[PDB]
RNA sequence: CUAAGAAAUUCACGGCGGGCUUGAUGUCCGCGUCUACCUGGUUCACUGCCGUGUAGGCAG
């Protein structure tokens, strides 16, 4: 058998665009009429601060470059001056049926894939991957820079079965670290819920609301937009923040990248912490790709060794390739 | 071609990150082929298992929110992108532009089979809601339940059942829940009428669909020549540029059990109109039909006026 | 493709206007006998290159990144569809939109 | 070993936007419902006062320009006619973890930089830098032109631990000069608090309120926005002042620039006084770069000598390099 | 079975310097608003008494 020419996995764990609002601490139970954090503009004047070339040391030329003022317009987002708590809310739906691709050219390859993932669920459940997903929901890893230096972060998760809430979870997101993976009875019950949603045994819907206690009037950090440059034109606004209906927001893919930061089995190290799961597992902040294909630990060769060659890898690498199956992708030649 | 026995209303569907481009000539609302593919996939997933068939879509678009921007020195607009992950050498990616948007739309679906016979209307509508709240519509996720607690349940409304005056009254009370948006219809006859009255000057057809849907500024005989409604370009469908191909003879097919063809995009004119302007609510249903002897894979909404 | 030799694409129209060399070099190269300006070897090489220029691929090849789509049939199964990017059509409407937006008549 | 291609430091010492309000002196302890200073518009007839080209110094042309003067609309902010004291309020968080960059390429470079900063902390604490930051908070240097010619300035600083005030400092901001760094018991306690915040040993949030006794109805100076174009479709508006909702305000980068005005070790002189810590430490009001790269005292050459070639500079320049690290920035190729 | 399937923009910043808008002025003539009505028809669920009682009744 060979790999299929087309292979396409729909993503599970679909998040919403996380919307921001603001209020005071100890009002967070009544945090439904909290007004949205809006995006404003302001003006910045800076100086010459980057590295200069060795041909451009030239102190008269540097003084000439200083005396031309450097001005930009910058999108900014702040809390109100009487509110010290940022409330970030998104919804997350778990679907199940993680093994079936959305497209496969080879029928025998997709049947071998289906029996492979069926045997994987038969050997053990999703409980390791589901426990790590519940960890990334437990600590507020989706608060990307809003969590850095926060006083107290607190996460509420509401499983909504019918039109009302079915269950609630209450977590202190600063007690649960970002490095190691603990075990807690509420966290394991939430892990059982996300595992049962991933197994096709139901359709799980969660509403996640995080309260960070930052400070009065402080700056929050929503997503930034992509503006490709109008090069032979006027100067542009050199920052643009994401907003949904005049409310500061984080992208859905940003929360999704924050959720799947579970990979602690990459061969380079283990003390730097978990990274996000992807084939040739590469983090954009470091600019360097762990799980290189010259070692046999990337997703593609592991999948080909498990399915085509029937070499089942180690159980943490089975967790890794199953997490890549939940993450999805367009795989092929 | 088939009058539906009853009508189901997918009430207020919120959609994030849906595709906006959907065509190599237009960028606005997605093509109605996506909605016909949605109702066919819903017929596959939950429609078959209830002795129900689904035929067409009516779409009204309660709200639109494109992820675009104006680049500060030009009257045009550019698309907002996302940062893809790095390559295997960790250098960078290849930027391929995609256009995302956010939608609020209702769906009007017709049914012909044993609708009220085997099952009641409420349980059918509720399980179709539960099925459609697990998939995606136009490349973007169906946004799940939020603090919109009011607009949840559907309304399976029998089309020909009851008195005819009572039929107009219940379709008016169904249109009462679809006033915020404006429905979309095909305008092939108005396209052909303007094409024949333009052909007195020159015999070209795509220049018509250019000149139908812009702001034509005629000089002093400074006025603006205008159409009475909201005329938009739409992808009219699919026309094959290659003959029929067997499942196995083309490499890298999606399935080696389904015949393939190479196709080109037919573009046409659509119309956004207020839903009170049409008296029979079964007029708005977008059907897709295949004429596989030639290339014509068409989506439209016949029986509309 | 990836051919940086655009001189052949220029020479396809360099003798195409007013001459049958740039128009008959792809097929029916009877004018290519004088179009080579030499013996049968250069004329045969020019005719072979002109025939290989606009030659169809024949054997079809889709891709994963080629937008394969199902279309339902009237009361039966499905058909697979791969749309091509209408490069000539978008170039035609790009020329029309440049003539509408720019140009001296539109400026006046 | 070489320097990394990308390297970015997030800023510690995040201030908020400073808001302005007005009131009477000796009611400043009850200065919670003080009404905000509003930005109004007024008309200004501009006289001719520029240098002439001397190809246009003919007397008839000068009188013809004087006969038809031009007119603008100008944003202005004053105190009320019954209030004589300006209150300026902001919040400032001290975070800690100043050595770790938020982006890097080389692992060896960031490890060498981390142990270099760790050895810097081990030789001496943050006590000098936090002492100078507490000095710039003690004198109200963040009142840029509002401090000039004030009768009396008083700064109230509140360390806010839970939602209530943990500690209160009271400073006579004109007694603490803008020139030299004295020694004071309460100032050293504030410096120890800021140093404990900078070392990661705590989460520091401060509320800084400044009262300046300027006079009845006098003009205050909020931050000033940027105007690109001007026409008759506007009011020929030529000056725009910054404003949060409905209040005259100061940009957060203005307060931040007045906070890090601590650099007294620049090689040109020291009788001028401290400047803000910048790479190639420059003053826009003077149009000149102190710490030119021709001398060996800019930030980049000092950092490359300290990290790559282990040439640890003098302890003053070590304070300068670590202050530039606390300031943050984009450092790289 | 949806031009389907997949995705982290981001780090840092001093916009302020200064100014006389002025002089002068007639708003004004004239005018038909009328005709005809049940609001309260229990929306006044009150006041006091016996009874330990809020349980239950009474009297106007």
């Amino acid at each position: 058998l060979s790999t299929a020419s087309v292979l396409a996995f729909e993503r599970k764990l679909d998040p919403s665009d996380a919307l921001m609002s603001a209020g005071a601490w100890a009002q967070r139970d009544a945090s439904q009429e909290w007004p949205a954090v809006t995006v404003r503009e302001k003006s910045v004047r800076g100086t010459i601060s980057n590295r200069l070339k060795t041909k451009d040391r030239d102190p008269a030329k540097l003084d000439a470059s200083i005396q031309s003022p450097n001005l930009q317009t910058v999108d900014v987002a702040n809390l109100p001056s009487d509110a010290d708590t940022l409330k970030v809310r998104f919804t997350l739906r778990v679907l199940g049926g993680a093994g079936t691709p959305s497209a496969c050219n080879d029928a025998a390859y997709r049947d071998k894939l289906l029996q492979t993932v069926a045997t994987y669920v038969n050997e053990q459940g999703f409980a390791e991957l589901a426990r790590r997903y519940a960890h990334n929901l437990a600590n507020a890893r989706f608060l990307w820079r809003n969590r850095v230096g926060a006083e107290a972060v607190e996460v509420r998760i509401n499983h909504i079965r019918q039109g009302e809430v079915a269950r609630t979870w209450r977590f202190d997101a600063l007690a649960i670290g970002l490095r190691d993976f603990k075990a807690d009875a509420e966290l394991d019950a939430l892990a059982e819920l996300i595992a049962s949603g991933l197994s096709g045994s139901g359709h799980v819907l969660l509403e996640v609301v995080a309260f960070a206690r930052i400070g009065d009037g402080q700056e929050v950090f929503p997503s930034q937009e992509l503006i490709l440059d109008k090069g032979d034109k006027k100067g542009q606004k050199s920052k643009t923040l994401y907003s949904v209906r005049d409310a500061a927001a984080i992208h859905s893919q940003k929360i999704g990248n924050a959720l799947r930061t579970i990979d602690t089995w990459y061969p380079d190290e283990d003390g730097l912490g978990p990274i996000a799961v992807e084939p040739y597992g590469s983090v954009t902040s470091q600019g360097k790709a762990y799980r290189q294909p010259k070692q046999k630990l990337d997703f593609y060769t592991l999948l080909d060794n498990w399915v085509l060659r029937d070499e089942a890898p180690a159980v943490e690498q089975q967790h890794y390739v199953i997490a890549n199956l939940i993450r999805g992708g367009v795989f092929g030649e | 071609v088939t009058d539906p026995e009853a009508l189901l209303l997918l009430p207020r569907l919120s959609i994030q990150n849906a595709n906006a481009i959907s065509s190599p000539l237009t960028w606005g609302f997605p093509s109605p082929g996506a909605f016909t593919g949605f109702v066919h996939a819903l017929q596959r997933r939950v429609g078959i298992s209830l002795d129900i068939e689904l035929d067409g879509v009516g779409i009204v678009c309660h709200r639109f929110e494109a992820q675009i921007s104006q680049p500060a020195g030009k009257r045009t607009k550019v698309f907002n992108l996302t940062r893809n992950p790095l390559n295997r050498d960790g250098s960078t990616a290849a930027i391929v532009e995609e256009g995302r948007a956010h939608l609020e739309v209702s769906l009007l679906l017709g049914v012909h089979g044993d609708g009220l016979d085997d099952h009641p209307a409420q349980e059918i509508a509720r399980q179709v809601q539960e099925q459609a709240g697990a998939m995606r519509l136009a490349g973007g996720s169906i946004l799940p339940w939020c603090n919109e607690r009011f607009p949840a349940p559907n309304a399976e409304l029998l089309m020909l059942g009851g008195s005819d005056e009572q039929r107009r009254k219940n379709q008016r009370r169904l249109t009462r829940r679809l006033l915020p948006g404006f429905a979309l219809v095909s305008r092939e006859a108005l396209l052909q009428q303007h094409l024949e009255t333009l052909r007195t000057t020159l015999p070209e057809a795509t220049t018509l669909d250019a000149l139908l849907d812009l702001c034509r500024i005629n000089f002093e005989p400074w006025q603006v020549r205008d159409k009475p409604g909201w005329l938009v370009p739409i992808p009219a469908g699919y026309n094959a540029l290659s003959p029929l191909y067997l499942p196995g003879e083309v490499r890298n097919a999606r399935d080696r059990e389904t015949p393939l063809r190479f196709v080109e995009n037919l573009f046409g004119l659509g119309e956004w109109l207020s839903p009170h302007r049409v008296a029979a609510l079964s007029d708005l249903l977008w059907y897709h039909h295949a004429e596989p002897d030639k290339g014509l894979y068409r989506w439209s909404t016949p029986r509309f006026v | 493709g990836n051919a940086a030799a655009l001189d052949v694409f220029k020479f396809l129209s360099l003798q195409y206007q007013g001459k049958n060399l740039l128009n008959w070099l792809t097929e029916d190269s009877a004018e290519a006998v004088q179009a080579l300006s030499d013996n049968a070897e250069q004329a045969r090489e020019w005719r072979q290159a002109f025939i290989g220029i606009t030659a169809v691929k024949g054997a079809p090849a889709s891709h994963s990144l080629a937008k394969q789509l199902y279309f339902p049939l009237p009361g039966s199964g499905y058909h697979l569809l791969a749309p091509l990017f209408p490069t000539s059509l978008v170039h035609h409407v790009h020329a029309l939109l440049r003539e509408a937006r720019f140009g001296d008549a539109a400026k006046a």
